């Protein structure tokens, strides 16, 4: 979170050269970046598939020697 | 899973830098906002390979159905050739 980081290095430079108060710039962006973007249970999901779809492909690749 | 954590995380640190502190409460939501981005980023990187292997899996699935019905179809006509044959078979045997 860069976002987060440059604020307060902005807040901390121009804590007594207070020239260009860029604070609620910087929060109204924050609070507008976390409404925007929105644990290990995705990675399991995505394990879950990758297993299913290699079982999906064994089975059809089970079917290929067919004579009569 | 990871939205909320990140979102609840991005939360915490915009609530903690709206308001030093002993310059360690910024440091912690500036860390946990940190990392809230890495998994967040993980988890969309997760999310786009799991679309991936979710679209190849209904391909594969939607080949192999069609090859179920087809093989369906014909075993049901071998099928009704076959009890058709044995009913003769069994008229003619006597």
């Amino acid at each position: 979170f860069l976002p987060l980081v440059h604020n307060v290095i902005k807040c901390m430079d121009k804590d007594s050269p207070d020239l260009h108060q860029d604070l609620n710039a910087l929060k109204t962006k924050f609070q507008e970046l976390r409404k925007l973007i929105g644990p290990e249970q995705q990675q399991q999901q995505l394990h879950s598939l990758r297993e299913q779809v290699r079982t999906k492909n064994e089975l059809l690749q089970k079917y290929k020697s067919l004579c009569m | 899973l990871l939205s909320a954590l990140e979102d609840l995380e991005v939360l915490s640190r915009e609530l903690i830098e709206m308001l030093k502190l002993l310059q360690l409460e910024e440091e912690n939501q500036v860390l946990e906002l940190l990392i809230h981005r890495d998994g967040d980023f993980q988890e969309l990187m997760k999310l786009a390979l799991n679309q991936g292997k979710v679209h190849h899996e209904m391909q594969a699935l939607e080949k192999e159905v069609e090859k179920r019905d087809s093989d369906i179809q014909q075993l049901q006509k071998q099928l009704k050739e076959a009890e058709q044959i044995l009913a003769t078979a069994v008229y003619q045997a006597k």
